[PDB]
């Protein structure tokens, strides 16, 4: 394997970009790392709640609520997942 | 399993801990 | 709520109606079947001329 | 604090004042406990009372 | 009548209905045909004709 | 590294490489993922000692078993025990030690 | 139980002691119980086919006793007035 | 999977409550009360008043049928008498207070056998 | 062969926990444990055929006298009669398969040989319990399985909830152990001996049967004592299988069947209330192991009612114990395999399909589930129908309500067992981990228990199988209809809108929460009074300042 | 490892996971694998359980269609009493 | 009603936590995930019918009623992933912390290893 | 679970159907009479 309990940056980036594109309003070409959920992508707060719950499902995590409040962009999600030792 | 099977050699040599915290000094008897 | 994809008959209205029908019938058989069985057991011998010829 | 973003932080505190129970609640629950866990004592006391009242009836109706 | 609002969950999790992830009805009752055939052979051997 | 660390056993091939467990502690049962080098020989020798104990307790059990009633047929304890009484069947008839009806009512 | 009196016992005390019949099975079908126990405890796995007659006869005797017990109950209730005659 | 991460519990950095030994701090996060549900929120946010209120009906709903059959129904409901025995077999079988043969209302000593099956507690002298 | 069924699992435990195991390791200790159980099972098979079929009981004076002061005489003596042979066959046969399973299930545990030694000690103390001929060696077995249950429930000691579950099991059983000890005092005082063959009671002083019943209600987890049983799921899956099949929970029922000194009203009411309560409890759980735990509690209620019915009922009670152990151990082993195939998840909302398990695990769950729900001409059909038909002809009016409670319980059991199969395999997949287990040792462990399920049909437990208690076709075939009703309801997956009843039942009637403050917090507060107000206060004598 | 492989982001399937042995559905590939010991032991034990059920049901079919009462009453009336 | 933590939140995060906990409680009360999907869609449509509000009193009344509903329908047996807090696999076999060792303690200062008096 | 009105209607229909079956069970002939008539019917074959 690789890493001291943490997943690599590239595969986490690929999986987060896969999860993010599952909206009707989203144009796929705008989905990139370090892209804002509201300003750049055009998702409201309920869409962000659903996206973080889907990322919880994707990486097998129970993300604490204060941490899920802080996630506001693709790069924030990638940086959070790469700091989880329990992320599978 | 080490060696690819249940019926291989073991993989530990030496003290598996120290009984009563006693460590041999220069190989001398206690 | 959709049924499982390999068992779509379990979500059918007829199947749910039949399950309710059988369950309700068995639940009330639970309460009725004891004195009816006891009366049947008594009537096995009561109408026997070998035991009680007065009752035929 | 290296795992607080994984399992939660220490900010939320326990809401309990570590105070004793109220006096009436303690008395009532203790009396219920005495009645439940010491029921042979009450059974045997009732046996002694039922036995001595019968001997009272015998001694009353016998000397008349 | 809108229901595709707020993170399409069916499309994201459409892999749950993989044919190798479903209940398999070919091997749902293993050996029951063999036991039934042996029972029929026993009945024809013992009870019907003798 | 400490001076006494060279005398210690390594973490075995059963133990995950990222698991840490303080190898200096002497556990009476063996400890974390115990896998000694000569374990197959030790297993054979302990099986031999267990077989010795098995024979000893089989002999003690056979010497101290008391049967207050005769059995109703042949039992496998007749083969190794001489204190087993002769079988007496369900009708009260005395039987042979091999569990067959004696002559006069057999065949 | 005078109208439906018990049948004679066909098994003696010594016969029930020899078969080690449990004391709550020492009723008016004890001889059939002895036959059934003797057949089943020595027949091994295939007891249902080669001890079918002994089990059937034991259950038939218990059926006769069951019918007598129903008749005794009917006569007792008739004497108490609980069932009109 | 041995060696999974687990969060540690902080040490006290403030004055302790007088009755602090009602919290179980084993070293890892989170600790627990000494007995579960003694304090803190109960599962499902239920309370003691909830359970006592539902039980004040549900307990008599379960004790109702036993009382009715033990006080308003007797041995004569059965369509048959108990299993019949010879006198030498029966006379020891009905010595047990435990036995179901004392419900034989066709026995000549039915009352006396029932009067001998009364449970006592203190053995008299 | 007779002493080899009792000594030799204790020998396996002694080997695997001592410093001999430092030379064997995991690999050698697994061999030692499996062989030490195979020998004891072979000995128990010989004992079973000699005592049950050929009727020759054997009494062994093992280690002389234990203690003898005045007329209180306790000896180290065994007696192997019909009940003892039944129990030894059942315990050793289940524990052999559980050892074969545990040598593969706990392979990645760091202290595997310690776990195997604890399992062997637990089995050996159960054998000592059933092989004893007097009450005091029975108490050795009783407290030995209690201690080993504490060691095995709280095995993962770094988890606080497991430690508290083990402490809870100890304390709940300690109440009933106290009552059982007082009952032993009553029995010895008013009969003069401790040996079972001299304890023939026709009419005793009421406290005897009541206190022995309370002591049995503790171990068999009846009403107001069931609270420890559900929390004992903190331990690993082999511990749960051995607790719920052969050891521990069957000990109180064995004691009541052996002694037969109860008063039937308490026994019938406790058993039927327990059966209905555990039936409704298991219908509203989503933890896969907790449903099986509550089904164990429900079947123990059935056996309690049966031994209330009479001597024939006592035989039927022992028969249901014997057939229950096999399919209950099989159910727990199959559930452990399903849990391991789904990444450790125990919630039945995250299962589905036929990819996370072997074909044999699904077959094992199906066959043991069919035996549990009383499917015709399987193992549980004979014993459960015998108890139900014996309860339908009892002349006690109390048994009328008990029979109705048992029939409702039968429908509930066929509901939640079918729900356990339906959620696990029939619905669409809703987990995310597929690692199916197909090792040889757990598959053979399951196959052995399925062979015992077949054996109970082919060779009965006692002579009751095939005896006809004469009932009409309506009374006789109603439990089959109740089984079908449970199956149809559970496959329809229907639910009710009465959410307050759902949350009252799913929270298990609030017994734990009410016990958290009706005795427990008052005990703590009375301790505060006795220390602070008494020792430091009213009785304290101060100093004289000068 | 895990029994299914996932793709993500519209990537091509890796070439080792393609052919007549693998099934891909909505971006997830699984392998059609046959296990011999599991299949043989399950079929043998299942056939034993099926025969055990069916044989004992056949031996008691008349007492299961009718009840105890009817079957033994017909036996008494047709084939004598004692 | 919400806890003292949720009552301290900003309004946007308060509504977000209410929607998130509603989705999780719908998971807890459902039999499967495939049962959960249309209930999740219905809960989303329920929040969309109050998006265009401006009156803070009506917003407060709807928010407080929904928080009362979530306090009522808190499941007694929540679904937790096993390796997290409240899960079944949390805190089982952690790696040992470093514990210090003292070699040959009995041999250090022999004849003087008791308690003083 | 599934909240089904077909199941709820089936529950009451089943209660009614088995009440009618119980009424039919109460007014049935004795098993002695049923067996005797069944044996008389078989004896003309
Ligand atoms: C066990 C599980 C525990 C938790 C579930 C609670 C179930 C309780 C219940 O009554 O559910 C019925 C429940 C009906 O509730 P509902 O569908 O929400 O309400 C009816 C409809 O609104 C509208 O339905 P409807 O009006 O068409 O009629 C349906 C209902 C009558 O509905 C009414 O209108 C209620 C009026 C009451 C008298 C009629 O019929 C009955 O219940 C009659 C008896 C059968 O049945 C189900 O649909 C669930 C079936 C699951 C199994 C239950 C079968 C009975 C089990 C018997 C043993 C009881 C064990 C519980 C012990 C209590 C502690
Ligand atoms: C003449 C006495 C000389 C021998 C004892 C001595 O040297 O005491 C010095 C020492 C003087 O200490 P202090 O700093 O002046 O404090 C006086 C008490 O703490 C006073 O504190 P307090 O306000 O709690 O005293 C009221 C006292 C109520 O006082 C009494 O009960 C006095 C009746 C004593 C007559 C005997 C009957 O109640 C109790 O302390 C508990 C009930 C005593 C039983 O007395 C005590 O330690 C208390 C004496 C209480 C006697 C009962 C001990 C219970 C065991
Ligand atoms: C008299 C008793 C004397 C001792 C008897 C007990 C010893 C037999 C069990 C040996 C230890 C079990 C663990 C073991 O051998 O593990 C292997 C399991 O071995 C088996 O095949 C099963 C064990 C033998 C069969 C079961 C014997 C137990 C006795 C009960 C039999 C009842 C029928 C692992 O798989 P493998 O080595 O076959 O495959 C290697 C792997 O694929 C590559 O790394
Ligand atoms: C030989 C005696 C047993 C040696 C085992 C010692 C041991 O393992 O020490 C433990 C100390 O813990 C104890 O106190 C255990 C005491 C064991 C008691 C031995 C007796 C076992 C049988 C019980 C019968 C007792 C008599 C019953 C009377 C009725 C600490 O465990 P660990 O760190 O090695 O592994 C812990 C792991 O997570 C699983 O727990
Ligand atoms: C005068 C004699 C009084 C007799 C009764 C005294 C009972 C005293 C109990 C003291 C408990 C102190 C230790 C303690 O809190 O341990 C808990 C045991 O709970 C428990 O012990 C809870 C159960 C208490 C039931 C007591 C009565 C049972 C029989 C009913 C009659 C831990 O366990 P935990 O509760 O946190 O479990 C968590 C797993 N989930
Ligand atoms: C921390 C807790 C650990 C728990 C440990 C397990 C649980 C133990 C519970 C019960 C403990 C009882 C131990 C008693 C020890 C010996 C007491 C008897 C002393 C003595 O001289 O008796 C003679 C010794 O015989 C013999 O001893 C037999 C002779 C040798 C042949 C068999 C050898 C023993 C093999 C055992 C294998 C492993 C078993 C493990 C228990 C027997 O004669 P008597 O004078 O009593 O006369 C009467 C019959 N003749
Ligand atoms: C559709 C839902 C109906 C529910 C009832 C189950 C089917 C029974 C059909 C029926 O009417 O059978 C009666 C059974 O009633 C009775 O006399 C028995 C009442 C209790 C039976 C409950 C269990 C049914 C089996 C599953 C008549 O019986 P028959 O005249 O056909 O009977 C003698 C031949 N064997
Ligand atoms: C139903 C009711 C039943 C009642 C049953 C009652 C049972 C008795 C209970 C108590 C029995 C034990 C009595 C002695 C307890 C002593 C407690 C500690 C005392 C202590 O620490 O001693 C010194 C202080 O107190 C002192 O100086 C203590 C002096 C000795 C106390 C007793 C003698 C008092 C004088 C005798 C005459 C009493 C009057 C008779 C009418 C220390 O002092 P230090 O050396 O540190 O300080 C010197 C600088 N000044
Ligand atoms: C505070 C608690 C401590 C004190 C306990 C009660 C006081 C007892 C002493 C006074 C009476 C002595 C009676 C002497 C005698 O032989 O007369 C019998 C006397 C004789 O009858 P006679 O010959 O017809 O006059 O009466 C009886 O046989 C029945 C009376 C029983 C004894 C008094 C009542 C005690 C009830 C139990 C204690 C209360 C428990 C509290 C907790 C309840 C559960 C939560
Ligand atoms: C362990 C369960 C005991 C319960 C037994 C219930 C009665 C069993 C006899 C009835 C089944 C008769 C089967 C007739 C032929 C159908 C095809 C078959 O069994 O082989 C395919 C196959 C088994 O083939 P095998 O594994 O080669 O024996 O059966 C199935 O997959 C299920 C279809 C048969 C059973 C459902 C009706
Ligand atoms: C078991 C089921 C329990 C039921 C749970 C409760 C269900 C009730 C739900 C209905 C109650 C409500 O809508 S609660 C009232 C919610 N409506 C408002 O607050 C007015 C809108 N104001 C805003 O600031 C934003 O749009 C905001 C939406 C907050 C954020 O979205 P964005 O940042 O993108 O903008």
């Amino acid at each position: 394997g690789f890493g001291g309990g943490f997943l690599d940056k590239d595969s986490v980036t690929e999986r987060v970009l896969h999860v993010t594109k599952h909206f009707e309003k989203i144009d796929a070409s705008k989905v990139s790392p370090a892209a804002s959920f509201e300003k750049d992508l055009g998702l409201d707060s309920l869409d962000v709640v659903e996206l973080v719950m889907a990322l919880e499902e994707e990486f097998g995590l129970e993300i604490p609520d204060a941490e899920a409040d802080k996630i506001a962009s693709v790069g924030d999600a990638i940086n959070y997942i790469c700091s989880n030792p329990m992320a599978k | 399993y080490p060696g690819g099977s249940f019926w291989s050699e073991g993989t530990q040599t030496g003290k598996n801990g120290f009984l009563f915290g006693e460590v041999p000094i220069n190989g001398q008897p206690r | 709520v959709k049924p499982p994809r390999v068992f779509p008959i379990l979500g059918s209205p007829g199947y749910q109606f039949f399950a309710g029908l059988w369950t309700g019938a068995m639940l009330t058989f639970i309460f009725t079947s004891k004195p009816l069985g006891r009366k049947e057991v008594e009537d096995l011998v009561k109408y026997d001329p070998a035991y009680f010829p007065e009752y035929a | 604090t290296s795992l607080d973003h994984v399992f939660g932080d220490n900010s939320n505190k326990l809401n309990y004042n570590f105070e004793p129970m109220g006096m009436g609640s303690l008395f009532i629950r203790t009396m219920v406990m005495v009645g439940v866990f010491f029921f042979p004592v009450f059974i045997m006391i009732n046996d002694d009372y039922k036995y001595t009242s019968f001997l009272d009836k015998v001694a009353a109706a016998k000397a008349a | 009548m809108p229901k595709v609002v707020g993170f399409q969950w069916e499309r994201y999790e459409a892999w749950r209905h993989h044919p190798l992830l479903q209940f398999n009805k070919r091997n749902a009752f293993p050996g029951v045909g063999i036991g039934f055939a042996a029972f029929l052979a026993y009945v024809a051997y013992d009870k019907s004709q003798p | 590294e400490p001076s006494w660390a060279k005398q210690l056993a390594p973490k075995s091939g059963l133990c995950p490489p990222e698991f840490h467990y303080n190898r200096e502690i002497w556990y009476p049962h063996g400890g974390f993922y115990c896998d000694p080098k000569g374990w197959r020989k030790n297993t054979l020798l302990t099986l031999g000692g267990i077989g010795v104990l098995l024979y000893m307790t089989f002999s003690y059990s056979t010497a101290n078993e008391v049967r207050h009633m005769p059995p109703k047929g042949w039992i496998p304890s007749i083969m190794w025990n001489s204190n087993v009484p002769d079988p007496v069947d369900f009708r009260g008839r005395k039987l042979n030690r091999d569990g067959t009806l004696p002559e006069g009512e057999s065949s | 139980a005078d109208r439906f009196p018990p049948p004679p016992m066909k098994a003696t005390q010594e016969q029930m002691d020899a078969a080690d019949v449990p004391y709550h099975y020492r009723d008016y079908c004890a001889h059939m119980y002895i036959d059934y126990k003797e057949c089943r405890l020595t027949s091994g796995f295939s007891w249902r086919t080669k001890c079918a007659h002994e089990l059937h006869a034991y259950n038939k005797c218990e059926y006769k006793e069951f019918k007598r017990r129903v008749a005794i109950a009917i006569e007792e209730k008739r004497r108490r007035g609980l069932i009109a005659a | 999977g041995a060696g999974a991460p687990v969060k540690l519990a902080p040490r006290p950095d403030k004055p302790l409550p007088t009755w602090y030994e009602l919290w179980w701090d084993n070293g890892y996060y989170p600790g627990q009360p000494a007995a579960d549900f003694m304090f803190g929120a109960w599962p499902g946010n239920m309370t003691e008043t909830y359970y006592l209120r539902f039980w004040s009906v549900f307990g008599l709903a379960l004790a109702a049928p036993f009382y009715y059959v033990a006080n308003f129904t007797d041995e004569t409901r059965m369509p048959m008498v108990p299993q019949q025995y010879p006198a030498e077999v029966r006379d020891v079988l009905v010595q047990r207070r435990n036995s179901m043969l004392k419900h034989d209302f066709s026995a000549p000593d039915f009352k006396e056998v029932k009067d001998r099956a009364k449970i006592y507690w203190t053995p008299m002298y | 062969m007779f002493l080899l069924s009792v000594f030799f699992p204790l020998l396996g435990g002694l080997v695997n926990t001592s410093p001999i195991a430092r030379f064997l390791g995991h690999r050698g200790s697994s061999i030692i444990a499996i062989g030490c159980m195979v020998v004891a099972f072979i000995s128990s098979v010989v004992i079973y055929y000699e005592v049950v079929f050929m009727g020759c009981a054997v009494s062994v004076d093992v280690f002389g006298t234990w203690f003898s002061v005045g007329t209180f005489h306790a000896g180290w003596t065994f007696n192997f009669d019909l009940l003892t042979a039944n129990m030894l066959f059942t315990v050793t046969g289940v524990s052999m398969a559980v050892h074969m399973y545990a040598c593969d299930y706990m392979r990645q545990d760091p202290h595997l040989n310690l776990f195997l030694g604890y399992l062997s000690y637990f089995t050996g103390f159960m054998c000592v319990l059933v092989a004893a001929d007097n009450l005091l060696v029975m108490l050795v077995g009783w407290e030995g399985i209690g201690v080993c249950s504490y060691l095995l429930i709280g095995y993962w000691s770094h988890r606080l909830s497991a430690v508290k579950s083990a402490q809870k099991a100890i304390l709940v059983n300690r109440v009933s152990d106290g009552l059982l000890m007082w009952g032993v005092l009553w029995v010895w005082y008013h009969l003069g001996s401790l040996e079972y063959d001299l304890l023939n009671v026709y009419s005793a002083s009421g406290f005897v049967g009541l206190s022995i019943l309370i002591g049995a209600m503790g171990k068999s987890a009846q009403i107001l004592f069931h609270v420890w049983l559900a929390d004992a799921m903190e331990g690993p899956t082999p511990v749960s299988a051995l607790i719920h099949a052969a050891t521990l929970v069957t000990a109180g029922v064995y004691l009541l069947v052996r002694l037969h000194i109860h008063d039937e009203m308490f026994v019938i009411i406790v058993g039927s209330l327990t059966a209905f309560m555990a039936g409704v409890f298991g219908a509203t759980q989503s933890d896969l192991k907790r449903v099986i735990a509550y089904s164990t509690c429900s079947q123990l209620g059935y056996m309690m009612v049966s031994l209330g019915l009479g001597e024939t009922g006592g035989e039927a009670s022992m028969g249901h114990l014997m057939t229950h152990a096999s399919f209950k151990a099989a159910l727990f082993l199959a559930a452990g395999m399903v849990i391991s195939g789904n990444g450790g998840n125990q919630h039945i909302a995250r299962y589905g399909g036929s990819a996370h398990s072997a074909m044999f695990t699904m077959l094992t769950l199906m066959v043991a589930s069919l035996s549990l729900i009383g499917w015709p001409e399987l193992s549980g059909f004979y014993s459960k129908e015998t108890i139900l038909n014996l309860a339908a002809i009892c002349a006690d009016p109390i048994a009328d309500v008990a029979h109705t409670l048992l029939l409702l319980t039968a429908m509930l059991t066929s509901a939640y067992t079918t729900k356990l199969f339906y959620q696990c395999f029939m619905v669409d997949f809703s987990g995310s981990s597929v690692t199916p287990v197909r090792n040889v040792l757990p598959i053979l462990a399951m196959a052995i228990l399925l062979l015992d399920i077949m054996l109970k049909v082919w060779v009965g437990t006692n002579l009751l199988s095939g005896m006809l208690f004469f009932l009409p076709w309506g009374v006789k075939t109603l439990p089959f209809g109740l089984m079908v009703a449970g199956i149809l309801t559970a496959t329809a997956a229907v639910g009710s809108e009465r959410f307050t009843l759902i949350r009252f039942c799913g929270s298990r009637w609030g017994f734990d929460q009410l016990f958290a403050r009706s005795p427990v917090n008052p005990i703590f507060d009375l301790g505060r009074i006795t220390w602070a107000i008494g020792d430091r206060g009213l009785l304290s004598v101060g100093n004289l300042r000068a | 490892a895990n029994a299914y492989h996932r793709t993500y982001n519209g990537k091509p399937v890796p070439p080792e996971l393609q052919g007549a042995d693998y099934i891909t559905y909505a971006g997830v590939t699984m392998k059609k694998e046959f296990h011999l010991f599991d299949t043989v032991l399950s079929k043998l034990i299942g056939a034993g359980a099926t025969f055990t059920c069916l044989y004992h049901f056949y031996l008691n079919a008349e007492e299961h269609w009718h009840g105890d009462i009817y079957f033994f009453e017909k036996d008494v009336q047709q084939n004598g009493w004692d | 009603m919400a806890s003292e933590v949720v009552l301290a939140l900003p309004h946007k995060l308060r509504v977000m936590r209410m929607y998130r906990t509603g989705l999780k409680e719908l998971i807890n009360w459902s039999a499967n995930r495939h049962e959960w999907y249309p209930r999740a869609y219905a809960l989303r449509q329920e929040f969309e019918d109050s998006k265009a509000l401006t009156d803070r009193e009506e917003i407060r009344k709807k928010l407080e009623h929904g928080e009362e509903l979530l306090a009522r329908f808190r499941h007694w047996e929540p679904l937790i992933k096993p390796e997290f807090v409240g899960g079944t696999a949390y805190s089982i076999n952690p790696a040992q912390p470093k514990l210090k060792f003292i070699p040959n303690y009995d041999a250090m200062d022999e004849y003087k290893k008791g308690d003083h008096l | 679970g599934v909240f089904s009105r077909y199941y709820n209607t089936g529950l009451l229909c089943g209660v009614a159907v088995a009440s009618g079956i119980s009424i039919w069970w109460y007014n049935r002939e004795s098993i002695y009479v049923r067996v005797k008539s069944d044996l008389e019917k078989e004896g003309k074959t």
